[PDB]
């Protein structure tokens, strides 16, 4: 069985322009456990992005949480890039302040 | 203490008696709880395991108290054939360590006593002769002998299924021809109407 | 505490 | 209140030559501790919170001794269930296990979990009652009858209710700071209008732990709301938000119902 | 069922040597125990998996090497804590915890290779006294003066093995105790019905196997080099 991933775009803390704040990229309720998650910090990677260590819920379907420190503003475009064995792309979510 | 620590022994109970083994174990999280029972000179063999809701099997009953972390093991009726060191194994993590162990010696009830010494002769030759004290009861028990020239058994329990009939020995011989002694087993408590026939 | 037994399949 | 630790475990076999991946993973109440990689050059038990760093040489010593025999486990299950499924060594499968204790504000044992999983399906898993097996497929009936005869669960009960519980309330006390507390969730509400005819209500969750929180939407104390899964923040506390589209005007009909551990009063918010 | 190899074991002093322990119950994993009297089962060395092996207890002085899941051999180094002593192996079934041990393996280290000699049998024929007062008759075996004591006694009525009626001796008993290097002295005891005795027809038989030196052992003294033997004396029916 192979189970798509979940992903949510946010931030840790209500998005305020020139805050300094968290990105976080929850991906969850996955199989199997091999994913690659990126960051898109205007449409590129960033190099230094800390992960968790790799879980699973009670249903054996795995999350993980990738997250960077960053200084939110209008200008500025970020998105989740996800790919996993049952995506025939990389999945590119969007960040938006109000979800 | 130790991580299994039980009852010093030896117990000596008459045959049909009911023993009681005690068993603390130390490891609060060991969860694999086993009596083995061991011969002299042998291998330990698996008795009965033990769980938390108290096993019974046949004449053997096994009980286990995980709060006091006590282990209990019951024998009814006891036979000749329960004669053995009881080892109380507990668990560490798979590995099972083993108790110092508590000895069970079964006597059996004489019914009808007929303690003697018989001289018995080689079959290859008569300059060879050896002493047997048989059928006495079991409350006599054969000491060693003090003499460095004579050998002298331990009193060992036969059992002849096909009569329904069990009596003890005890086996002294020496080495020089000069011992064809009655006064062979006189270290011992041997009892008042002992047989002895002549030479 | 990781369990002291292991159990296998 | 009701706090739990449960043991996660992910054994993922590799084709042919090489060490299968082997993690452990311990959280208390839903909050990670220690943890293990097979792929990691320390090969101990490494700590992931501070109240388990200070527990001394030998506390390692033995959990890592028993994750390396957990790991030895695993190594065998692989190749036991390839068997059972009549599988090849070729192949890449990933087994799952995971065992557990739940316990209530009373501090008393209440549920004990110890399940399996293969390939991201059910296997074995041990029921409520703890002395009978659940078997998913065909493969799993094989061990459900072979452990039914050696009293696995007895063996594995001695845990459940006895050690594991012992342990989860001594490791509740060394970081009562970060274990016991009950945050409330800092609600608020937005108004994102798509159109100048409909608008997009959201009633927000944030900050608040434990993750048990209910985001309703109710027009009027009165199902095709937006909910989304409770996702973490990262600084130990959890959010979640779930919102509904509304017609402009109609926004007085609607009513978000906000309850959670930490809120005395089940909170209903208005726009 | 797994099978320890061998019975009965004697090495010098500064000799290795190593005691196989195989299994054909396709076993969990493989233990190697040990019994010195006055204390328990100390832990030695144990695998959970091939190719693993880990430490016990007392593993300083032993090496194992589990290359094979049938196969988990013992070798005994030059740890002179080893005079007489039982090493046990055993295998557990880790669903179940169980162990099952093999026959056990004896080894004794001997000085001086002067030392071993084989076991002296004669079968000792019931006294008619016995025959008359008690109705039985009781043959005794006599296996005297070998070192070390590796030897199992066993009765033979009419070409049939028994074991009904039988008393052999626990343990061996020392000649001359002051030593430790001494020589052993095993009895046994076979009662029947005398009217079993009374016939000529029976062949009653004493057989003590013995386990001694070997073809790798040199031998340059007088008396004949006590090899591996089977020592018997026999007797028959009186009237």
């Amino acid at each position: 069985i192979q189970r798509t991933p979940k992903i949510q775009v946010y931030s840790r803390h209500p998005a305020e322009n020139g805050k300094s704040n968290f990105l976080n990229c929850y991906v969850s309720g996955f199989h199997p456990s091999d994913i690659e998650v990126d960051l898109l910090k205007n449409g590129e990677r960033i190099e230094k992005v800390e992960h968790s260590d790799l879980s699973f819920s009670k249903d054996w379907s795995f999350y993980l949480l990738y997250y960077t420190e960053f200084t939110p503003t209008e200008k500025d475009e970020y998105a989740c890039r996800v790919n996993h064995v049952t995506l025939s792309q990389p999945k590119i979510v969007k960040w938006d302040r109000d979800m | 203490r130790k991580e299994v620590e039980q009852d010093p022994g030896p117990f000596n109970v008459p045959e049909g008696a009911t023993v009681a083994f005690n068993c603390t174990y130390s490891n609060s999280a060991s969860q694999s709880f086993f009596w083995y029972r061991q011969d002299c000179r042998k291998e330990p063999k698996l008795l009965m395991s033990v769980y938390s809701s108290g096993n019974e099997d046949g004449r053997f009953t096994a009980q286990l108290n995980r709060a006091s972390q006590y282990i209990s093991l019951l024998i009814r009726d006891s036979k000749l054939s329960d004669s053995a060191t009881y080892l109380c194994v507990v668990n560490r993590n798979n590995d099972m360590r083993f108790g110092a162990g508590t000895r069970l010696t079964v006597k059996p009830n004489i019914q009808n006593p007929d303690p003697a010494v018989y001289q018995l002769r080689d079959s290859k030759s008569s300059d060879k002769s050896v002493c047997l004290f048989t059928d006495f009861d079991s409350q006599t028990n054969v000491s060693q002998s003090k003499d460095s020239d004579v050998y002298i058994t331990d009193k060992c329990v036969l059992d002849m299924r096909s009569m329904d009939f069990k009596s003890n020995s005890a086996v002294a011989w020496s080495n020089k021809s000069d011992f064809a002694c009655a006064n062979a087993f006189n270290n011992s408590i041997i009892p008042e109407d002992t047989f002895f026939p002549s030479p | 505490y990781l369990q002291p037994r292991t159990f296998l399949l | 209140g009701s706090h739990s630790m449960r043991y996660f475990f992910t054994s993922v076999s590799r084709p042919g030559r090489g060490e299968p991946r082997f993690i452990a993973v311990g959280y208390v109440d839903d909050t990670q501790f220690v943890r293990f990689d097979s792929d990691a050059a320390s090969q101990r038990m490494e700590p992931r919170a501070p109240w388990i760093e200070q527990e001394g040489p030998e506390y390692w010593d033995g959990e890592t001794r028993k994750v390396k025999a957990h790991s030895q486990t695993h190594r065998v299950d692989l190749g036991t269930l390839r068997g059972y499924y009549n599988q090849s060594e070729a192949g890449s499968h990933t087994v799952q296990r995971m065992y557990g204790c739940d316990v209530g504000s009373d501090w008393r044992f209440l549920r004990g979990y110890h399940q399996y999983a293969y390939d991201g399906k059910d296997y074995i898993a041990l029921k409520e009652d703890l002395r009978s097996w659940t078997a998913a497929d065909m493969a799993a009936q094989t061990t459900k009858h072979k452990w039914e005869a050696a009293h696995v669960a007895e063996q594995l009960r001695a845990y459940l209710e006895g050690t594991c519980v012992e342990w989860l309330r001594r490791y509740l006390e060394n970081g009562k700071e970060t274990l016991q507390r009950t945050d409330a969730p800092k609600t608020h509400m937005t108004h994102h209008a798509v159109s100048d005819h409909e608008a997009t209500l959201r009633c927000w969750a944030l900050s608040f732990y434990p993750a048990e929180i209910t985001l309703t939407w109710q027009r009027d104390g009165e199902q095709d709301t937006e909910l989304v899964e409770t996702r973490p923040a990262g600084d130990g506390t959890f959010q979640k938000w779930a919102a509904v589209v509304v017609p402009s005007g109609q926004e007085q009909r609607y009513t978000c119902h906000v309850q959670h551990e930490g809120l005395p009063k089940p909170l209903t918010l208005r726009w | 069922g797994i099978t320890q190899s061998p019975k009965y074991l004697f090495r010098k002093e500064g000799q290795n040597v190593t005691l196989s322990c195989e299994q054909n119950l396709n076993h969990d994993a493989m233990y190697w125990y040990r019994q010195d009297p006055g204390q328990g089962l100390r832990l030695i060395y144990y695998s959970q998996i091939v190719n693993d092996f880990q430490k016990g207890d007392i593993a300083e002085g032993y090496s194992v090497s589990r290359e094979k899941k049938e196969s988990f051999p013992l070798t005994v180094t030059s740890a002179q804590k080893n005079p007489t002593a039982f090493y046990l192996c055993a295998g557990q079934v880790t669903n179940t915890g169980e162990l099952f041990f093999g026959e056990g393996s004896r080894l004794t280290v001997l000085e001086d290779l002067n030392k071993v000699f084989p076991p002296e049998v004669a079968v000792f024929e019931p006294s008619e006294a016995e025959i008359s007062h008690t109705q039985k008759a009781t043959l005794v075996c006599l296996a005297t003066g070998f070192y070390p004591d590796h030897v199992e006694l066993s009765w033979w009525v009419n070409g049939k093995e028994v074991h009904s009626g039988v008393c052999t001796d626990p343990q061996p008993l020392k000649e001359q105790p002051a030593l430790n290097d001494s020589r052993y002295a095993l009895s046994s005891r076979l009662r029947v019905s005398a009217t079993f005795w009374q016939n000529p027809r029976n062949h009653f038989r004493c057989q003590v196997q013995f386990y001694g030196l070997s073809e790798n052992d040199e031998w340059t003294q007088d008396r004949a080099k006590p090899v591996t033997q089977i020592v018997s004396a026999e007797a028959w029916g009186r009237a």
